[PDB]
């Protein structure tokens, strides 16, 4: 079970290592839906060995993993679309030859409501100066607990990320006050990447 | 499932 | 700002005196899909309007402009009648208590089409809160995050709504400390209950869709007010 | 307007 005998800082460093690539796109309401489509499914194959390198992610079973990443695997494209458009204001980027704005979200009806939506996440982490070691922290927690004996370890290892992100904030030198203020308001960004997933999923289900 | 498979 | 100067034992006695009463339903002593939507709907139009009451009293709330006040309640309307659902069904295992003359279990929640698949998940919810003890004065400050949360990233007046969050932040961690729990069993109860919010809001918006459904097949004539709920999510 | 726009300033 070497998943609760890690330390913070090893927490850290295992999420850091085992961190996907950035990939490049192939790059109308056609056109832009086929890039989307095409990057989405070459990230899938990334996330699933992310997943399994995650700790605590491979005790479960093959039937838990299933269900986890099924449940989780557009809040973590997300959240990793908004991370890597922290520094890109009003602008998304989605790939590094793909970096798309608010008005090319029009193309496809109803992609520009979820676009503003994910812009408004990338503000906010960046008016938070969101860290690297946060967020893929937040990422693992997101897979964890997006679709939660086996449900006790579940949450034994959603604790010790929890413990994780609080010693990244003691590291930095908050206060205990500023550390518990901090930690509610990222996993409260979380409801907001959940519904974000929710509306995507309504429109990808439209096909 | 594929995701069943690339587990 | 008379929010921000309330202390942490002020705060929890405001917002257990803002708490809306418990609605009795018409029950009508056959169960059709239409009937019981009937009495659903019904029951969460009338609670709507003491959900408004109750908004008007969450310390910050007043402090917004009307048009914010509008943004934030269209927003998490369901996930706050969701949450006090599991809240007064957390008593009763098995079962989701809608109102003290309507109690119903998964079973009577299969009248409705696709209805038992969200009734899974908010008995899921309830035996949660059931298993982590959540207490009342908890559930009193996370009811009102999510007023306050839910909204606050589709919109100055920002940086309010989070200097009131941060100080429900505060009052968790100190009915937490109050409780005798440790200073690392605070920051991970605290993420326990948060994260439960993002499952509020998932069963919101698939409730969401489900009363859309309910809507577009002429099943039940929804009251204006809840058109207009509902509306805001389309 | 709206009924929950009236609602909140009643
Ligand atoms: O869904 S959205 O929020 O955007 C909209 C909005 C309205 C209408 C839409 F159509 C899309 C969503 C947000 C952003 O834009 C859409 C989208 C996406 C995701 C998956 C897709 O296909 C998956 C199909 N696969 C094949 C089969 C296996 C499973 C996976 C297609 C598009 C996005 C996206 C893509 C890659 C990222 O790194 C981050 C985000
Ligand atoms: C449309 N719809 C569905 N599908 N479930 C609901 C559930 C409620 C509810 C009523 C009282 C208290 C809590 C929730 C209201 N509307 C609902």
């Amino acid at each position: 079970s070497l998943a609760l005998s890690l330390t913070a800082d090893q927490m850290v460093s295992a999420l850091l290592d085992a961190e996907p690539p950035i990939l490049y796109s192939e790059y109308s309401e056609a056109s832009m839906m086929g890039l989307l489509t095409n990057l989405a499914d070459r990230e899938l194959v990334h996330m699933i060995n992310w997943a399994k390198r995650v700790p605590g992610f491979v005790d479960l079973t093959l039937h838990d993993q299933v269900h986890l990443l099924e449940c989780a695997w557009l809040e973590i494209l997300m959240i990793g679309l908004v991370w890597r458009s922290m520094e890109h204001p009003g602008k998304l980027l989605f790939a590094p030859n793909l970096l798309l704005d608010r008005n090319q979200g029009k193309c496809v009806e109803g992609m520009v409501e979820i676009f503003d939506m994910l812009l408004a996440t990338s503000s906010r982490f960046r008016m938070m100066n969101l860290q690297g070691e946060e967020f893929v922290c937040l990422k693992s927690i997101i897979l964890l607990n997006s679709g939660v004996e086996e449900k006790d370890h579940i949450h034994r290892v959603l604790d010790k990320i929890t413990d994780t992100l609080i010693h990244l904030m003691a590291k930095a030198g908050l206060t205990l006050q500023q550390q518990h203020q901090r930690l509610a308001q990222l996993l409260l960004i979380l409801s907001h990447i959940r519904h974000m997933s929710n509306k995507g999923m309504e429109h990808l289900y439209s096909m | 499932k594929i995701l069943h498979r690339l587990l």
